[PDB]
C-alpha cells in the first residue's frame, strides 16, 4: 500500500492504545531503554502511558485492511483522544 | 440452650434471673408481674427471659 | 486458574472502580511481576518475607 | 479558644444505677464520655480458660465463653494490674492476672447448678459480683450424675473495644433537650409523642417552642453498671481514661512536631 | 392417595360442635375423651377435594348466623379454622395476611434453612452436616399453631431488636448490620458439626487396609503435613485442635517407603475446627469402623445470612460496636440494623407488625398472638396497647447518632423481630485458586472448592470479553490460565 | 531455614498482642513460625522469640 | 473469533485485528 | 464478574482494595450493572496475569469507561437506595446546614479546591443550603435542564415556570445547583441526567469522582437526617378509610348491577366481543377504576414527612401502586390475564355459591396489607404470586437459548479498517456502522 | 396499497421482498422492545436485521 | 478465616507512627492530622474544641473506612496562627475541661453519699 | 495399643488393643468412644 495515501483514521483507536500500554510496558519491564524523563515512575505501565501523553513511543501500528493491504502508521502520526 | 449470661442488647446479667423467675411463675405470677420484680425494665432484657427455652434441661434425661 | 468468588457486602466508602479484597483471596492469588531495577528491592524484600 | 466550665447535679445514686446532669458542655463532649463509659472504661474479665475435664452437655468454647461474660469485682484492682501486653512477665502473673479454679462433679442423683459461686480466685478482692456479699448465684451450667466440670481460668484487664465482656455498663441512657426547643428532631405528629420523665410542659404543650440561639445543653445520663465497678467508679474512670488519651496524645503530637526539624 | 381434610357438620343453620364436646375435650387427660370420640360422635367428617364440589363450606360460625342479606343461607359444613390451609414453614410466618404472596413463598423456602436445634439428641447422633445455635429463643410473636409444629420446643431463630433504618449505608441492598457487642455476648453463635467416616477393608490376603499411626520409614503416600495428632491406633483423639490439611485418620494399605502405602483421611480445606468425640464399631462385613465428628464455632461476622419470617433476607454488611451503634432515649441499642428499601417493593407488612406486636408483648410480658386471620387482633389494637408502656402508638423511636450523639431527625423504627440464622455462611463459600491441581482427561483446573477447583469462564464470559474487544484477556483465560 | 524441631510442638505466646494464646506450630522458620492458635481458628505468624514451648 | 479461540490464538477482535511492530527511526534513548 | 454474564458491563475491571473480612466489597453504584442486590449474591474476580492484559482491562474494560452504554447511549450505574432517597431530602428547599455540620461534610469531598463557599444565609445565624454543597459536589461547569417526578403539567405554561414553587425544574449552570429537587429523573440511569452529562463533557476520572462524592457526602449527611419506614408512613386517617370504604362499596355495587343485568339478558355485546368477554371487560373495568380512584385517594392522603412517599418520589424504591396496596387496597387477582377460574365445578372455592362472578368470589381482593386478607383473598393473592414464581423460573431457558443463538450469529461482525462492517468471510453486511460509522456511546437524544 | 403492511416476516418477504422485510423485522423488533417503554439503539436493530 | 484481631484496633503496630502531620497544599495554613487507632470518641471532641476557637477557619473529622481504626483531622486556621498550635491547644482545654469535670462529680458524688 | 475407650451404656475403660474385634467386656455393647486427650486444649473466653 503506497504510505503516501492512507484511507485509515488519523486517531489512535481504543484498542491501538490499549495494546500500545501493553506491549511497550512489557518491554520497560524487560529493562528496555526508555524515551521520556522518569522523575518518580517505576510502574512499566506509568511509565509507557506517559510516554504516550509525551508522544515518545518507538511503535509501528501495522493496520490490516479487508482486501488484505496494510498501512502502517506510527504512534506519533496518530492523534491521542483519551 | 440455657439461659445466657448477659442480655445482648444492653449487656444485663440475666443468668441469674432464669431460676428466680420459674419460681415466680410457680407462685402464680403473671409472666410480666414476674420480670417487673426481677428489676428487668427494658424490654430487651424481657426479652431475653420472656422468649428462652431451656433446652439443657431435657439434654440431661439422656445418659452421659 | 487465578480466579476467586465469595459473597459480595455493600461498602459505600470505596470508589466505583475499588472492590474490597479479602487477605485470604489475595494471598493464595499471585500475579507474576517482572524484575527491574526499579523494584528489584520492593521484589527481593518479598521474596525473603 | 478556651475550654468550658461544666457542673454536675447527680439526681439518683444506688448500688446499681447513677443518674446525674451535665450542663455548660459540648455535644461532643458528651457523646464521648458516653462512648467511654461503654468501651474505654477498663475492667477485670476472664481471658484464658484450660478445660481439664467436661462431660457436660455443653462443649469447652460454650463454657469459655459463657464464664468470661461472668463480672468480677474491679473496684480498687482495676487500676493496680497491668495489661499482659506491657507486663514484662509471660504465663499469667499475678500483677496482670487473677487465677480462677472450678472443679465440680455431680454425684447425687438431683442436677448439680454449677453457678458461679463455684469459681474459687486466689485474690480475694476480685471475685464474682453475685458472690459479693437477693440476687442469685449466674448459672453457667447443670450437671448430671456422673458428669464433671473441671478448669483453671486466668482474668485479665480490658475494655469494651476488645470485648463485650469487658464493658461494665448495662445501659447508659443519654438524654439531651427533652422538649424539642432545637428541633434536633421533627415530629410529624408532636400530639402523639409522649414526654420524657425530664420534660418540664404541661401536659397541653406537646413540644417546647423552637430557640434558633440554642445550643445542645443539660445532657441527661443514666449510668446502669453490671456489678463489677460501682455507678460513680465508671464515670471517674471514664474521665481519667479521656483524659489519658488525650494526655498521650499530646504527647505523641509534641514529638511530632518537634521530630520536624 | 385420596387426600383429604376434617370439617366441621353444620345442621340446618347451626354447628354439631356443641359447648359439651368442648368441655370433654379440656379434660382429655383426664376422661380420655380424643379426636377418635369427637369423629364418632359425627361432629366432624373427613371431606376429600373431590367431595368438596359437592360441598358448601362456611369459613366461620359467624357466616351461619342471620344477616341483612342472606348469601346461601345453606351450609352443610364448616372450617375448624382458616389457617390450617397453610403448611408448615408457612405456618410459622407471624401475620402471612400481610404480605405479599412471593415473600411468604421464600420464607417457606429459607424456614427450612434456618439454623436452631434439629433435634434433641444431637450429641449422640452423628451426621455428616449439622448446625446447632447457641442460644435458640422461641418466638415472642407467635402463631397458634407453633404449638403443634413443636417450634416452641426446637426453635430455629433469636428475637432481635431491629430498627429500620439507613446508619452508614452499609444495610442497602438486602443487607443488615449487626451489634459487634451483641455477636460478642453469643447474639445468634452457632456450632458446626460435621462427621468422617471410614473403615478399613480385608477384601483379600493380597492387600488389606489397617488403622495405624503411619510412619515415614515405611509408608509411601505420606504428605508433607505431620501425623503427630494421631494416636498409635491411627484415629485422633477428641478435644484436639484440627486444622484444614491436617490427618484425622490413619490407613495403611498393603503394598504387593516398603511393602505398605500411606491410606489416611485428610480433613476439608478451610475447617479449623476440634474434635468433638470419636467412635469405633464394627459394620455388617465385621471390619472396623470409625467416625469423626469435628466442631466449629462459627461466629456470625461479615457475609452471613441472616432472614425474618417475611422473606427480608440479607447479609451482615457490617459489624458496629454498641459504642457505635444509635441508641433511644434509654440505653438500647439496635442488635440488627436493615435498610428501609426493602419494605415498599417486597410490601411485607407483617414484618413491621411483627415489629409492633413484639415490642408490645416484650413490654406486657406475654407472646404475641399473630394468627393469620383473627378479627380480634389488628394494627389499631396494637397501636393502643403500645402507647400504654410510654412508646410511640406506631412503634417509632426517638434515636441518637452513636458518633456524634445528636439526635437523628427522622424518628427510626425499631423492635423486636424474630430473626433466622441461615447455613449459607461466607467461610463455606469462600474460594480462591493459582496453579493448583487440574483435571487426568483434559490438563484443566478441577471442579469445586474440595479439590481446589477453578472458576468456570463461561461461553457468556467468553461472549462479554469478545464485546470489549479483550482479545489477550480472553487469549489468557481461555489459554494461557487454563490449559497451555 | 527449617527447624524442623518446633514443627508440631505445642507453644505458649509470651509476648506482644496474643500473649496467653497457645497453639501448635504448623511450619517453622529461622526467624517467624506459623502457629495454629487452638483458642481461635485463625492461623498467625508470629516471631520465635516470643514464642514458649509446652511440655 | 471462535477458530482462533480454541486454537487458542489471538482472535481478530478488538486488540487483535492489527500488529505491531518496532521503530528503529525513534528507539533514540 | 457475576453471573449471568448478560452484557458487557457484567464483567468490569475494578482496583484491588485489601481489607480484613471475607466478602468482596463493592461500591453501591456498580451493582445495578450486575443486577447484583447483597442477599447472599456471589461474584467471581479473574486476576490478569501480564502487563499487556492488564493495561489492556485498565483501559477497555474499567468502571469509569463503561458507566455509559451502547445499548441505550445511556449510563447504566446511577445513583441508588439511600444516597438518592436522602439526595431528595437533601437538595429540597427548606435544607440548612450549620457550620459544623458543613465542615462534616466537605471532608468527604475528594474533588475540594479547600475554599468554603459564602453561605446562602449570613445572619441572623450562618446557614448553608443543600444545593449549596451539592455545587460542590458537580464536578466543573456543566449545564443540565431536568424535572422532578412530582413536576405538575400546569406549571411550564403559566406563571412561576422559572421560580419553581415546589422547587422543580432542576437547573445546573456553571457546575451550580441553582434550583431543583433531584431524583432518579437527574441522577438515575435516564438519559440526559447530570451523570450522563457529566461523563460527556468531563472525562470518565471526573464522573468516577462525581460519584464517591455523592455516595460520601449524601450518606454522612444522612447519618445526621436518618430515614427509616414503619406503621405511621402506612397508615391513614378515619376520613381516608371512609372514601376509600366508600369508594369500593360503590364499585361492588355496580359490578352486582352489571350482573343483574347479564342475568336478565339487559347486556349486550360489543363489536368484535363475546358476551362473557363483554361482561368480564366491564367487570374489570369497574375494578380498575376502584382501584385507580383509591390509590390516588391514598397518595393525596400522605404527608410530605412520610416515608413511602419519600421512597416513590426519588425512585428509590417502589412505586405509587406499592402505596396503594399498602394502604387502600391490593386489588384483583389476575391468572393468565383472566380473573380467578372455576377450579371447582363452576366454583373458584367451595365457601362461594355456584355461577358467582362477583368480585369477592372471583378473586378481588378488597383490603389492603396493613388491614389483612381474608383467607379466600389470601389464597387468590397467593395464585396472583405463583404466577410470577413461575414465569420467573421458565423464562430463564427460553431468554438464555435465544441469548446464544443471537451471540453464535453475530460473534465474528465486527467493523473493519475501511469503517466497513464485515464478517468473518469477509463480506460486507452495512458499509457504515450503524448506516452512519457513529459509536452508541458518546450519542444522545436530540431535537430537531 | 401504500401502508397496508403486516407483521409476517414470511409473507413480506414472498410479496414485497428482501429490503421490505428487512424494514418489517426492524419495525417488529422496534415494537417488542419498545412496548414496555424501553428503548435499543437502532444500530443493534439494524445490525441483527442486515 | 479472615476475623481480624480484636486488639488490632487500639494497639499499635510495630513502627507504625500514632500521628501523622501532612501539610495541605490547596490552601494556605491548613494541615491533615492522620491519627492512627482511634475512633469518633476522639474526632468529635476535637472537632468540636477546634470550632469555638475563632483562629480556626475549617475544623473537620473523618474515618476513611470503618473497618480501619484511623482518622484523618483538617485544621485551617488564620495567618497569625498555626493549625498544630489549635490542635494543641484543644487538646490543652480538652484536658483542663476534663479535669475541672472530674473533681465536680466528686464533689457532687460525696455530696449526694453524705446527703 | 493401650486404650481405656468407653462403652455407649456401660462407660467402661476397656483396655482394647489393636487387632481385636471391638466388644465390651462387661456388657457385650458393640459401639465404643474414646477418651478426651491429655493435651492442654485452651479456649479464649471471647
Ligand atoms: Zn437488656
Ligand atoms: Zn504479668
Ligand atoms: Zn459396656
Amino acid at each position: 500500500q503506497a504510505n503516501q495515501k492512507r484511507i485509515t483514521t488519523p486517531y489512535m483507536t481504543k484498542y491501538e492504545r490499549a495494546r500500545v500500554l501493553g506491549t511497550r510496558a512489557l518491554q520497560i519491564a524487560m529493562c528496555a531503554p526508555v524515551m521520556v524523563e522518569l522523575e518518580g515512575e517505576t510502574d512499566p505501565l506509568l511509565i509507557a502511558m506517559k510516554e504516550l501523553k509525551a508522544r515518545k513511543i518507538p511503535i509501528i501500528i501495522r493496520r490490516y485492511l479487508p482486501d488484505g493491504s496494510y498501512e502502517d502508521w506510527g504512534v506519533d502520526e496518530l492523534i491521542i483522544s483519551d | 440452650m440455657i439461659i445466657p449470661v448477659r442480655c445482648f442488647t444492653c449487656g444485663k446479667i440475666v443468668g441469674n434471673k432464669w431460676e428466680a423467675y420459674l419460681g415466680l411463675l410457680q407462685a402464680e405470677y403473671t409472666e410480666g408481674d414476674a420480670l417487673d420484680a426481677l428489676g428487668l425494665k427494658r424490654y430487651c432484657c424481657r426479652r431475653m427471659l420472656l422468649a428462652h427455652v431451656d433446652l439443657i434441661e431435657k439434654l440431661l434425661n439422656y445418659a452421659p | 486458574d487465578f480466579s476467586a468468588r465469595t459473597v459480595i457486602t455493600p461498602d459505600p466508602n470505596l470508589s466505583i472502580d475499588q472492590v474490597g479484597v479479602p487477605r485470604s483471596i489475595a494471598a493464595n492469588m499471585t500475579f507474576a511481576e517482572i524484575v527491574t531495577p526499579f523494584n528489584i528491592d520492593r521484589l527481593q524484600e518479598l521474596v525473603r518475607r | 479558644p478556651y475550654a468550658n466550665q461544666p457542673t454536675v447535679r447527680i439526681t439518683e445514686l444506688t448500688d446499681e444505677n447513677v443518674k446525674f446532669i451535665i450542663e455548660n458542655t459540648d455535644l461532643a463532649v458528651a457523646n464521648s464520655i458516653r462512648r467511654v463509659f461503654i468501651a474505654e472504661v477498663p475492667i477485670i474479665a476472664i481471658d484464658w480458660v484450660q478445660i481439664d475435664a467436661n462431660s457436660s452437655v455443653l462443649h469447652d468454647e460454650f463454657i469459655a465463653h459463657r464464664l468470661g461474660l461472668i463480672p468480677l469485682t474491679s473496684d480498687d484492682i482495676v487500676d493496680k494490674l497491668q495489661y499482659s501486653r506491657d507486663c514484662t512477665c509471660e504465663e499469667f502473673c499475678p500483677e496482670c492476672s487473677v487465677e480462677f479454679t472450678l472443679d465440680v462433679r455431680c454425684n447425687e442423683d438431683q442436677t448439680r447448678h454449677v453457678t458461679s459461686r463455684d469459681l474459687i480466685s486466689n485474690s480475694p478482692r476480685v471475685i464474682p459480683v453475685t458472690s459479693r456479699n437477693e440476687q442469685d448465684d449466674i448459672l453457667i451450667v447443670k450437671l448430671r450424675k456422673g458428669q464433671e466440670l473441671r478448669l483453671r481460668a486466668y482474668a485479665k484487664k480490658g475494655f469494651g473495644k476488645e470485648h463485650a465482656k469487658w464493658n461494665p455498663t448495662a445501659g447508659v441512657a443519654f438524654e439531651y433537650d427533652p422538649d424539642n426547643a432545637l428541633r434536633h428532631t421533627v415530629y410529624p405528629k408532636p400530639e402523639e409523642w409522649p414526654k420524657s420523665e425530664y420534660s418540664e410542659l404541661d401536659e397541653d404543650e406537646s413540644q417546647a417552642p423552637y430557640d434558633p440561639n440554642g445550643k445542645p445543653e443539660r445532657f441527661y445520663y443514666n449510668v446502669e453498671s453490671c456489678g463489677s465497678l460501682r455507678p460513680e467508679t465508671i464515670v471517674l474512670s471514664a474521665l481519667s481514661g479521656l483524659k489519658k488519651k488525650l494526655s498521650d496524645l499530646q504527647t505523641q503530637l509534641s514529638h511530632e512536631i518537634q521530630s520536624d526539624v | 392417595g385420596r387426600i383429604c381434610r376434617p370439617l366441621l357438620i353444620v345442621e340446618k343453620q347451626k354447628l354439631l360442635l356443641k359447648k359439651r364436646h368442648i368441655d370433654q375435650l379440656k379434660e382429655r387427660e383426664y376422661n380420655n375423651y380424643s379426636w377418635q370420640d369427637l369423629v364418632a360422635s359425627g361432629v366432624v367428617e373427613y371431606i376429600d377435594t373431590l367431595e368438596e364440589e359437592t360441598v358448601m363450606l362456611a369459613m366461620t360460625p359467624d357466616d351461619l348466623q342471620e344477616k341483612e342479606v342472606a348469601y346461601c343461607s345453606t351450609y352443610t359444613h364448616c372450617e375448624i379454622h382458616p389457617s390450617m390451609i397453610l403448611g408448615v414453614c408457612a405456618s410459622i410466618i407471624p401475620f402471612p395476611d400481610h404480605n405479599q404472596s412471593p415473600r411468604n413463598t421464600y420464607q417457606s423456602a429459607m424456614g427450612k434453612q434456618a439454623m436452631g436445634v434439629y433435634i434433641t439428641n444431637f450429641h449422640v447422633r452423628m451426621d455428616t452436616l449439622a448446625h446447632v445455635l447457641y442460644y435458640p429463643q422461641k418466638p415472642l410473636v407467635t402463631t397458634r399453631s407453633m404449638e403443634y409444629l413443636r417450634f416452641r420446643e426446637l426453635p430455629a431463630g433469636i428475637n432481635s431488636i431491629v430498627a429500620i433504618a439507613s446508619y452508614t449505608g452499609y444495610n442497602q441492598e438486602d443487607s443488615v448490620i449487626m451489634n459487634r457487642s451483641a455477636v460478642d455476648r453469643g447474639f445468634f453463635r452457632s456450632v458446626f458439626y460435621r462427621s468422617y467416616k471410614e473403615q478399613e477393608s480385608k477384601k483379600g490376603f493380597d492387600q488389606e487396609e489397617v488403622f495405624e499411626k503411619p510412619t515415614r520409614e515405611t509408608c509411601q503416600g505420606m504428605r508433607h503435613a505431620i501425623y503427630d495428632k494421631l494416636d498409635d491406633d491411627g484415629l485422633i483423639a477428641p478435644g484436639v485442635r484440627v486444622s484444614g490439611d491436617d490427618v484425622i485418620i490413619g490407613k495403611t494399605v498393603t503394598l504387593p517407603r516398603y511393602t505398605k502405602r500411606d491410606c489416611s483421611t485428610f480433613l476439608r480445606t478451610s475447617e479449623t475446627g476440634i474434635v468433638d468425640q470419636v467412635m469405633v464399631t464394627l459394620n455388617q462385613e465385621g471390619y472396623k469402623f470409625c467416625k469423626i465428628r469435628v466442631r466449629s464455632v462459627r461466629i456470625p461476622q461479615i457475609g452471613d445470612k441472616f432472614a425474618s419470617r417475611h422473606g427480608q433476607k440479607g447479609t451482615c454488611g457490617i459489624q458496629y460496636r454498641q459504642e457505635d451503634m444509635p441508641f433511644t432515649c434509654e440505653g438500647i441499642t439496635p442488635d440488627i440494623i436493615i435498610n428501609p428499601h426493602a419494605i415498599p417493593s417486597r410490601m411485607t407488612i407483617g414484618h413491621l407488625i411483627e415489629c409492633l406486636q413484639g415490642k408490645v408483648s416484650a413490654n406486657k410480658g406475654e407472646i404475641g398472638d399473630a394468627t393469620p386471620f383473627n378479627d380480634a387482633v389488628n394494627v389499631q389494637k396494637i397501636s393502643n396497647l403500645l402507647s400504654d408502656y410510654g412508646y410511640h402508638l406506631r412503634g417509632n423511636e426517638v434515636l441518637y447518632n452513636g458518633f456524634t450523639g445528636r439526635k437523628i431527625t427522622s424518628q427510626i423504627f425499631i423492635g423486636p423481630t424474630y430473626y433466622q440464622r441461615l447455613k449459607h455462611m461466607v467461610d463455606d463459600k469462600i474460594h480462591s485458586r493459582a496453579r493448583g491441581p487440574i483435571q487426568i482427561l483434559n490438563r484443566q483446573p478441577m471442579e469445586g472448592r474440595s479439590r481446589d477447583g477453578g472458576l468456570r469462564f463461561g461461553e457468556m464470559e467468553r461472549d462479554c470479553q469478545i464485546a470489549h474487544g479483550a482479545a489477550q484477556f480472553l487469549r489468557e483465560r481461555l489459554f494461557e490460565a487454563s490449559d497451555p | 531455614r527449617r527447624d524442623n524441631e518446633l514443627i508440631g510442638q505445642t507453644v505458649r505466646i509470651s509476648q506482644g498482642p496474643y500473649k496467653g494464646y497457645i497453639g501448635v506450630v504448623k511450619d517453622a522458620t529461622e526467624s517467624t513460625a506459623r502457629v495454629e492458635l487452638h483458642s481461635t481458628c485463625q492461623t498467625i505468624s508470629v516471631d520465635r522469640q516470643r514464642l514458649t514451648t509446652v511440655g | 473469533v471462535s477458530e482462533n479461540i480454541m486454537l487458542g490464538q489471538l482472535a481478530p477482535a478488538g486488540t487483535g485485528c492489527f500488529d505491531l511492530l518496532l521503530d528503529a527511526e525513534k528507539c533514540k534513548y | 464478574n457475576r453471573q449471568p454474564t448478560l452484557h458487557k458491563m457484567s464483567m468490569m475491571g475494578h482496583r484491588v482494595r485489601i481489607l480484613p473480612w471475607s466478602t468482596f466489597r463493592l461500591n453501591l453504584s456498580v451493582t445495578t450493572p450486575y443486577n447484583a442486590d447483597f442477599d447472599g449474591d456471589e461474584m467471581n474476580l479473574h486476576l490478569p496475569q501480564s502487563l499487556e492484559t492488564r493495561a489492556e482491562i485498565q483501559e477497555l474494560a474499567m468502571v469509569p469507561r463503561m458507566i455509559v452504554t451502547p445499548q441505550s447511549n445511556r449510563p447504566v450505574m446511577g445513583i441508588v437506595q439511600d444516597t438518592l432517597t436522602a439526595v431528595r431530602k437533601f437538595t429540597k428547599r427548606d435544607v440548612f446546614l450549620e457550620r459544623g455540620e458543613v465542615m462534616n461534610l466537605l471532608m468527604f469531598l475528594s474533588t475540594w479546591d479547600g475554599k468554603v463557599p459564602q453561605p446562602a444565609i449570613l445572619k441572623p445565624r450562618p446557614l448553608w443550603t443543600g444545593k449549596q454543597i451539592f455545587s460542590l459536589i458537580i464536578p466543573g461547569h456543566i449545564n443540565c435542564i431536568r424535572t422532578h417526578s412530582t413536576h405538575p403539567d400546569d406549571e411550564d405554561s403559566g406563571p412561576y415556570k422559572h421560580i419553581s414553587p415546589g422547587d422543580t425544574k432542576v437547573v445546573v449552570e456553571n457546575g451550580e445547583l441553582i434550583m431543583g429537587i433531584l431524583c432518579k429523573k437527574s441522577l438515575g440511569t435516564s438519559a440526559g441526567s447530570l451523570v450522563h452529562i457529566s461523563y460527556l463533557e468531563m472525562g470518565h476520572d471526573i464522573t468516577r469522582l462525581f460519584y464517591s462524592n455523592i455516595q460520601t457526602v449524601i450518606n454522612n449527611w444522612l447519618l445526621i437526617e436518618g430515614h427509616t419506614i414503619g406503621i405511621g408512613d402506612s397508615i391513614a386517617d378515619s376520613k381516608t378509610y371512609q372514601d376509600i370504604q366508600n369508594t369500593i362499596k360503590k364499585a361492588k355495587q355496580d359490578v352486582i348491577e352489571v350482573i343483574e343485568k347479564a342475568h336478565n339478558n339487559e347486556l349486550e355485546p360489543t363489536p368484535g366481543n363475546t358476551l362473557r368477554q363483554t361482561f368480564e371487560n366491564q367487570v374489570n373495568r369497574i375494578l380498575n377504576d376502584a382501584r385507580d380512584k383509591t390509590g390516588s385517594s391514598a397518595q393525596k392522603s400522605l404527608s410530605e414527612y412520610n416515608n413511602f412517599k419519600s421512597m416513590v418520589v426519588s425512585g428509590a424504591k417502589g412505586s405509587k401502586i406499592n402505596i396503594s396496596q399498602v394502604i387502600a387496597v391490593v386489588g384483583q387477582q389476575n391468572v393468565e390475564g383472566k380473573r380467578i377460574p372455576f377450579g371447582f365445578k363452576h366454583r373458584t372455592l367451595p365457601h362461594f355459591i355456584k355461577d358467582d362472578y362477583g368480585p369477592e368470589s372471583r378473586g378481588f381482593v378488597e383490603n389492603s396489607y396493613l388491614a389483612g386478607l381474608t383467607p379466600t383473598e389470601f389464597f387468590f393473592h397467593a395464585m396472583g404470586g405463583r404466577e410470577g414464581l413461575i414465569d420467573t423460573a421458565v423464562k430463564t431457558a427460553e431468554t438464555g437459548y435465544i441469548q446464544r443463538r443471537l451471540i453464535k450469529s453475530m460473534e465474528s461482525v465486527m467493523v473493519k479498517y475501511d469503517a466497513t462492517v464485515r464478517n468473518s468471510i469477509n463480506q460486507v453486511v452495512q458499509l457504515r456502522y450503524g448506516e452512519d460509522g457513529l459509536a452508541g456511546e458518546s450519542v444522545e437524544f436530540q431535537n430537531l | 396499497p401504500v401502508r397496508t403492511t403486516s407483521n409476517d416476516i414470511v409473507e413480506i418477504f414472498t410479496v414485497l421482498g428482501i429490503e421490505a422485510v428487512r424494514k418489517a423485522l426492524e419495525r417488529e423488533l422496534y415494537h417488542v422492545i419498545s412496548f414496555d417503554g424501553s428503548y435499543v439503539n437502532y444500530r443493534h436493530l439494524a445490525l441483527l436485521c442486515d | 478465616m479472615n476475623a481480624p484481631p480484636a486488639f488490632e484496633s487500639f494497639l499499635l503496630f510495630e513502627g507504625e507512627k500514632k500521628i501523622t502531620i501532612n501539610k495541605d497544599t490547596k490552601v494556605p495554613n491548613a494541615c491533615l492530622f492522620t491519627i492512627n487507632k482511634e475512633d469518633h470518641t476522639l474526632g468529635n471532641i476535637i472537632k468540636s474544641q477546634l470550632l469555638k476557637d475563632p483562629q480556626v477557619l475549617f475544623a473537620g473529622y473523618k474515618v476513611p473506612h470503618p473497618l480501619e481504626h484511623k482518622i484523618i483531622i483538617r485544621v485551617q486556621t488564620t495567618p497569625d496562627y498555626s493549625p498544630q498550635e489549635a490542635f494543641t491547644n484543644a487538646i490543652t482545654d480538652l484536658i483542663s475541661e476534663l479535669s475541672l469535670l472530674e473533681e465536680r462529680f466528686r464533689v457532687a458524688i460525696k455530696d449526694k453519699q453524705e446527703g | 495399643q493401650p486404650m481405656i475407650y468407653i462403652c455407649g451404656e456401660c462407660h467402661t475403660e476397656n483396655e482394647i488393643k489393636s487387632r481385636d474385634p471391638i466388644r465390651c467386656r462387661e456388657c457385650g455393647y458393640r459401639i465404643m468412644y474414646k477418651k478426651r486427650t491429655k493435651r492442654l486444649v485452651v479456649f479464649d473466653a471471647r
